[PDB]
Formats: structure tokens, sequence, C-alpha cells
């Protein structure tokens, strides 16, 4: 159908990539897949409920902290119900239902609708608690206690602002329709030669019978000068039996050049089928500059790629929350049994969406361990993306990220996104639309500008204005945050930060009205960096603070918002009243500057108190966290505070010292020397508690940062004191803080 | 259109509701719903200068004394409410008097001493004494009635003219 076609045109868009392609293709699996995953999309479709669905309520079934059922005074927690310019404050329990509240409010108003300005005719079951200034509702038989806002709100000891509003349209997320002639026979491959365009000693060929990243069988070539087509029309059998091939085994074929690797592609014998791969076989191969290392694709780029040659015979044919987490650890490259990985995917079916949402990059990552594209893992992140809206956007960004940026694996990953597309309904596709258009606009505009390189700083005013003027959406989704909805952009505020690179810095009118303030949204749209280094420390970051959670610990970490739209290119949350130690150490030299401009922005006495306090546990939260990751040696220019005490770095990369604890810090917790505080004292218990829960974890954060690297991690192993117990470990940090009670501004000048 | 924004104070009881949702559904409400803390916005023009009204409908009941610092410090302008029937909402007038000065260190808060309840007849609080104290604390003092309109809209424009004169 042509019409089936103009929506094709629209996926194809989204993905970045044209799934219907077959020109670097040399079967069908991809197809197949394709197909294959229709079920358990309509399965998953067939079953969300429309109504919480398109309301996507985030919450969770952990216990609420104990540092925040301290929070809440008395058995209630104080709301605030918003409608025009009205709003009031109301008393609530926090075991009280969403709907119970907006009960108990409507009954306040038994005379009263008139003055929030609620149609006396409107009903009120059809009414919803919003959060104000985001796409953030309160529904479903939750306990509002149990809702993150509420925590968040709790815990950052923020108010709670919801605005009484109506409920989305279900209808707005629509979707739309639509054995061998022996198998005893030693396996056996024939190397035919290879062949190159161009060129920059001798070259052979190695052909390999693998089951991931374990080497079974191995055979060999006679060397020859590397021309521009060598040839062998050899015949290299193997040990192993064609019955003894195990599932999801590959033909590795590597061209050496002490010998060399230059080139190197895959082919797997056991299609998805369970069929032994057969016929004559012409694979462009992979060049050398791990998980790459494995992929059954084949390279791109078929003008100008070293091509092999193989031949494979043919025959007759007629016509219980950080702990599920451990598990992803049979999910890397380690293990590669089809059944193993499966029991794993299935383990993780009883994580909540929270918990998903916690994993789900380096899940996603660990799909390229996978030897056939179909497999459990995708299926599982195409279910939980189907199933709720803050996965689902999630999912798009960081395949669409792989897809635009990793061609080793750009086709599985299209495949399975566009499973997901095919049935998040037709609004989120609007809206994935829009952030398209934009992130792939600025894009151009980063590079018009970057291109140029003061009179620039108008070429980007100019430039913004073009986009300004009937282009640029009316608003769109800000793509680190789900919740944002970033309307109007106010030219005026934007510039071009001096950098290595030359990221943008762009301000956006909130397109909520309900937003209870006039600030303006924030975001960095930096090309040249990939983002995807800053996104795993970012997600690590955060499963930290629920391993400190799980302790009644709030080491206040702020991991900033980051997502990465494309290749080197992406954006990063801005957080407004933040600025860099740098720049405040800029606007004056004493130990005490730090300290000065925090007191100088902190309002009240009791005020101040705070950001001390929240700064002694932010810093003790990113001090040992960034020495457990091993990035502590720092700049002041890449590390900022709030003006209400909250420290946290940023831009994520990587004399010597543990980590960043310089004469400034130090003073504002009253020290300096080689003396002590009643807060550097409180600062040492934090650091030492927090350091201690993160080693109860020592086996998760390996896995995870491994998995990382996978796509020497021996070092986190020593910052961890594996071995030690607590009352070694514990020595060996506080003696790390000496370190930096020693090096003053050594490294930081 | 500049923001003025505006906080009603007062004891439990004295009308900083009625006062408020007086001038801004031009309607008196006649039940006693106890607040904690209302908020209400409206766009009005006073001398033809068309600015924007903040008003802060603040508790009376001292159960959420607490959070009288918050307001009191992003409070531009305070509207010190008391009944002429009732003679405690006047001595108490004095407390948020201190208070305002303390959280906001200063002793030219834009103030204005609200007489409320005018309407009625047992009166105990004679405007001699309101008058001296507001003339002590050298802010205006206005008599109102959120039952029959009297002095409202002018405590509350006499209030955003004592914000512009500071
Ligand atoms: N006669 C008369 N009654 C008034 C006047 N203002 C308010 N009332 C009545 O006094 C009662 C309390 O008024 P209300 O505005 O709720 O007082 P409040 O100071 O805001 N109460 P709270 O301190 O708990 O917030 C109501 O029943 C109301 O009708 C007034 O000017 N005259
Ligand atoms: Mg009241």
């Amino acid at each position: 159908s042509e019409e089936s076609q103009a929506f094709q045109r629209q996926l194809t868009a989204l993905i970045g990539y044209d799934v219907t392609d077959v020109s670097n293709v040399h079967d069908d699996e991809l197809e197949f897949t394709r197909r294959g995953l229709v079920t358990p999309r309509m399965a998953e479709v067939a079953s969300r409920d429309p109504k919480l669905y398109a309301m996507h309520p985030w919450v969770t079934s952990k216990p609420l902290p104990e540092y925040l059922w301290k929070k809440i005074a008395n058995n209630c927690i104080f709301i605030k119900i918003h409608r025009s310019t009205t709003s009031q404050t109301i008393k609530v329990s926090p075991d009280d239902t969403p709907g119970a509240i907006l009960q108990s409010f409507f009954t306040k108003m038994a005379k009263k609708k008139s003055l929030m300005d609620i149609p006396e005719s409107q009903s009120e079951q059809d009414f919803v608690l919003r959060v104000c200034g985001r796409d953030e509702y309160l529904v479903g038989e939750t306990p509002i206690k149990n809702f993150q806002w509420v925590r968040h709100c709790l815990k950052n000891g923020e108010e709670i602002h919801v605005v009484l509003d109506t409920p989305p349209d279900p209808a707005l997320d629509e979707v739309r329709k639509e054995s061998l002639w022996d198998c005893d026979r030693k396996f056996r491959v024939k190397i035919r030669g290879i062949d190159i365009p161009v060129l920059p000693l001798t070259v052979f060929v190695e052909a390999n019978i693998q089951h991931g990243q374990q080497v079974l069988c191995q055979r060999r070539t006679s060397p020859k000068p590397f021309t521009e087509e060598v040839l062998w029309n050899v015949w290299l059998e193997f040990s192993i039996k064609i019955k003894d091939l195990p599932k999801g085994a590959l033909l590795n074929l590597q061209i050496y050049c002490k010998v060399r690797l230059l080139y190197y592609v895959n082919l797997l014998l056991i299609d998805h089928r369970f069929l032994l791969r057969r016929g004559e076989y012409v694979l462009h191969m992979w060049q050398i500059s791990n998980a790459d290392k494995l992929t059954s694709a084949t390279n791109p780029d078929k003008e100008n790629s070293m091509s092999i040659s193989i031949l494979l015979d043919n025959y007759c044919h007629p016509i219980s929350a950080l702990d599920v987490g451990l598990t992803m650890q049979l999910l890397d490259c380690n293990f590669s049994d089809e059944n193993v990985r499966a029991i794993a995917v299935q383990k993780l079916e009883s994580l909540e969406d929270d918990d998903v949402l916690h994993y789900l990059l380096q899940l996603v990552q660990a799909v390229k361990f996978e030897p056939y594209h179909d497999s459990a893992l995708a299926r599982f992140l195409l279910k939980r993306g189907l199933r709720n809206k803050r996965i689902g956007h999630f999912l798009f960004w960081f395949l669409r990220s792989e897809i635009a940026q990793s061609r080793h694996y750009q086709q599985r990953f299209a495949v399975i996104l566009e499973a997901y597309l095919r049935g998040c309904g037709t609004a989120m596709l609007h809206d994935f639309t829009q952030q398209v258009q934009v992130i792939e606009m600025l894009q151009k505009v980063t590079l018009d500008i970057k291109s140029l390189s003061s009179q620039v700083i108008s070429q980007l005013k100019q430039k913004l204005e073009n986009l300004q003027n009937s282009q640029l959406p009316e608003s769109f989704r800000v793509p680190y945050d789900p919740g944002l909805k970033a309307g109007a952009l106010a030219i005026e505020k934007c510039k071009v930060m001096a950098s290595k690179k030359k990221p943008l810095w762009l301000e956006f009118k909130c397109a909520d009205p309900t937003a209870l303030s006039n600030e303006t949204i924030g975001i960095i749209f930096k090309h040249g960096d990939d983002l995807r280094q800053d996104m795993l420390i970012l997600q690590i970051l955060r499963i930290m603070e629920s391993i400190w959670e799980t302790e009644s610990l709030d080491l206040c970490l702020l991991p900033y918002g980051c997502i990465s739209t494309g290749d080197k290119i992406g954006m990063i949350e801005i957080v407004k009243d933040a600025t860099t130690i740098a720049k405040i150490q800029q606007s004056t030299f004493k130990d005490e500057v730090l300290n000065h401009w925090l007191k100088e922005k902190s309002p009240t006495e009791e005020k101040f108190q705070a950001a001390v306090e929240r700064f002694v546990y932010s810093c003790a939260g990113y001090c040992v966290a960034t020495f457990v990751l091993g990035i502590g040696d720092r700049h002041n220019d890449n590390i900022m505070i709030t003006e209400t005490g909250n420290l946290f770095h940023i831009d994520f990369g990587h004399e010597r010292v543990p980590f960043v604890l310089t004469p400034d810090f130090l003073f504002v917790m009253g020290t300096s020397g080689k003396k002590t505080s009643p807060h550097f004292q409180k600062f040492q218990d934090i650091c030492v508690k927090a350091y201690l829960a993160l080693r109860h974890h020592t086996n998760l954060l390996i896995i995870l940062f491994s998995m990382m690297l996978m796509t020497d991690i021996e070092y986190i192993r020593d910052a961890l004191t594996v071995g030690k117990n607590e009352e070694d470990a514990k020595k060996y940090f506080l003696d790390q803080i000496e370190v930096c009670r020693d090096k003053g501004w050594t490294v930081q000048f | 259109m500049t923001e003025y924004k505006l906080v009603v104070v007062g004891a439990v009881g004295v009308g900083k509701s009625a006062l408020t949702i007086q001038l801004i559904q031009n309607h008196f409400v006649d039940e006693y719903d106890p607040t904690i803390e209302d908020s209400y916005r409206k766009q009005v023009v006073i001398d033809g200068e068309t600015c924007l009204l903040d008003i802060l409908d603040t508790a009376g009941q001292e159960e959420y004394s607490a959070m009288r610092d918050q307001y009191m410090r992003t409070g531009e302008g305070f509207l010190c409410v008391f009944a002429i029937n009732n003679t405690k909402s006047f001595e108490d007038i004095h407390q948020y008097r201190e208070q305002i000065k303390r959280v906001k260190d200063s002793d030219d808060v834009p103030m204005v001493l609200v007489g409320n309840k005018c309407d009625l007849a047992a009166r105990t609080v004679e405007s001699r004494q309101a008058q001296d104290l507001a003339r002590s604390y050298g802010i205006p003092y206005i008599e109102t009635s959120a039952k029959t309109r009297q002095g409202v809209e002018d405590a509350f424009y006499t209030l955003v003219r004592e914000i512009r004169q500071h």
C-alpha cells in the first residue's frame, strides 16, 4: 500500500536507518526478525491500559527511606493544589491515594468550585493531579508516598505543587493496523581469496570456529605477498563435526599482516532457524582502528573495503533490587549460551519500571553480545518499552543513538527500534518526530557555526532566527527529560561556550503555563565529545545513590541530564543557580573564597548552615564515588556547586591525588592546615559510611563497570579494597583524605 | 506589568480570606474555612500603572507559624489584619509586626494596619488605639469589612502604593 509506505518513510526518519534495505545483508535474519517481533508488540499493546499508559505514573514498590519518613512531620504531608491564578495548601496522608486526595479537595469545595475555577458541570471524576510545570501525573491506586516525584520533593525538601487539570486522551495513543548430507562430517570452509581497492609485509587468513569470545577450532592459510587481490582457493577443514557446532557458532575470518591484525569479519555457521550455513560468500571485512569484534554484520562500506571470499558446502533441499542487577553478569560476553542468557532475562522480568530505567543502558549495550537479532533480551526491552512511556522514551534515544554511530550494530538496533515505534502509539511518534526535527535542526546550526571557527556571536542569533521563523517546533519534549516541554527559544540568552569543542548554550522558555516559574530551560547542545561516556558515569552514579538509599544515606549526588542524540552529538542539562568552583576563585584568591560565595548566596543564616551541611554530604558523595570510579583527580573547572551548597562534578572524560578536597573545600568544613572540625569529622564519618555501603555491592559495581568497557577494570577492585575488612577499608579511605589534606593546591595549580 | 507580592497576615478568624476573596471574586464568604496558605493572583490597574497582584493568604492558627519565615521573606508587602470585635487579634498584630522586621531586618517594610469586621456593632477596639499603633509603626491604618466591601480595595491598593514608596 502507498499509505503503508508513507508511514514507513515516517519511521525510517526517526530510526535513522532503513530496515527495508538489503544492500548489506547476506541472508534474512533481519527480515525474519522484523516479522518475529510483531507478535510481542501486539501482545504488549493489547494488554496495556489506555488510561495509565497515557498517564505513565512514576511510582515505586521500594519502602520509604528513613531519612524521608523523618521528613514528614506528623502523619501528614502538605500539598499545594493549583488551577488558575489560584492555589491552596491541603493536608494529606502519606498513604492517601491521588484519587482520594482529589475527592477530599473536591468536597472541601462543596460551594467554592468557582474560586479555583472548576466548571460546576465539569465532573470530578474527569480530573487528574498533574505536577505543575511538567508532564508527570499522580494517578492510579498508589499511596501518594510512593510517587517518585513526592520522594523527590521530600528528599530535596521542595514543596509539592500539583495542578488540577484534565487527563490525556487515550485515543491519542492509537496504534496503526499493519537435515545435512551427514552431521558427522567435520566442518570445513574454502578460502577463495581476499581483495581490496587501494592500500596503505605479507598477509595470511585465519578462520576460527567460535562460540562467543570462546574459540573452538582454528585454521590458517599459506602466507602471501599482500597484493591487491591475494588468492588461495584452499580448503580449511576443522576438527569440529557439523553436529558438534554450537548454536550461535561463528566463522571468524581475520587478516594478519610478530604478525598484526588488520581486518576481520564474522559469519554465523548456524543460522537463526538452527540451519548450518552453506554456499558462496563475499564478506566485506572490518578494519582495525570487545563486542564489535563479534558482530555478524558485514561492513556497509562495499566500495572501499577488504573483501574475503569463502565457500561452504551445500546439501540437498526438497521444495531483591540491587540483587537482581547481579543477574546482568550472565548477559555479557562471558556467557553466550542462549539458554543461560534466557534464564537471566527471565529473572529480569521481575524488575519494576523504575529499576529497568536504571539498567536500560547496560541492558541495551548487552544486546550486542547476542548471537541472533531476535532474543529474549531484545524482547524484554521491546516489551518494557511498549509497556511504559518513560522507558519507551529512553529506549528510543538509546537505540537511535547506537544506530547513529555504530555501523557494527546499526542494522540490529534498527529492527528493534522499529518494533517499538510500530506500537508506542501515534502521540508518541509525533513527540518523537518533533524532538528529532530539533536535535537534527540545532545539529545543523552547530556545524554551521562551528565551521565558522565576535561576529560569530551574531551568526548564532541570526541562524537561530531562521529556525525561529516557521521551522522549529512551537515546543518539544526535552530529550534528557521526558517530563520537560521546552517551548519558545530565548535567543537573547543563547550563546556559544568557548572550549575545545564549540558547545551551544541554548535557553528555552518553558512551554508549560502551569510552570510555577519564569525560569528558562537550559540545554547545552554539544558536538565533538561522545556523550556515551557521561551517560555511563551518570548511570552508575545513580545506582550508587540507590546503593546508599538502602542504607539510609543521602550523599546528595546531582546526576544532571545528558543524553546522546547521535554521533559525537547530544545534549546536557543545565543546572540553574550553579557555577564552577573555578569561576568563583576567578571572582577574587583566598582559601576562604568558596565559603564566602556560599554565605553570600544564602539568605538567612539558617539557610547558610544548610548549604554547609549539604556541601558536606555532596562533597563526600562525590569524593567517595569519584574515587571508586577512578576519576577523582579533576580540575576546579570541571566541578560545580549550586547556590544552595550542593557540589557536583561534570564533563566526564576519564600530581597524583585520590580526589578533589582542596583547601577551599576543607575551609567550608571549618578546617585548615592539619586541624579538625565538627563538620570535617561529620564529613569523614559519612565518607566511610558511604564507602562501605558501596563495598557491600562491590560485585554489582564491577559487573556494571566491566560491561561498559566491553563496549584495565582491575583498578576499581583496588579502590573498593576488595578482600580487606571494614575496619581495614575504613582506614584506607581516611588515609586517602589525608593525601588531599596535604597536597593543597599542588595538583590544582 | 509590575508584579506586587502582597501578604495578608493576622490572628485566626480576623478575616484574611474574606478580605482577599472579596477583592478577588468580589463576593463575601460566610463559611469559615481555616486557611493553611492559599494564593491568589489578579491583574489590576492601580494608578493607570496596570500591575499584577500576588496575594498570599496566610494562616492564623499558630499551628503553622513555622512557614511564616518563608513568606515573610519573599513578601513584598504585608497586610496586617485584625478584627475590631476581638481584642486579642489586635494585640497579636504586634507579634506579626516584629517577626516581619526581624525576618526582613528592616524598619521600612511596606505594611498596612487593617481593622476589619467594622460592620459588627459590638466593637472592642477603639480606632484611636489602632490609629496610634499604626502611627507608631509609621504605616497607614484602614478600617474594613469584607461583608460590606468597606475599605477593601483601599487597603490592598494602599499596600501596593506603600511597596512603591519603598
Ligand atoms: N461581619 C463580618 N464577618 C466577617 C468579616 N470578614 C470575615 N468575616 C467572617 O469571619 C469568619 C472567618 O473569616 P475568614 O476570612 O475565614 O478568617 P481568616 O482570618 O482568614 N481565618 P484563618 O486565620 O483560619 O485563616 C467567616 O465566617 C467570615 O464570614 C467582616 O468584615 N465582617
Ligand atoms: Mg483563612
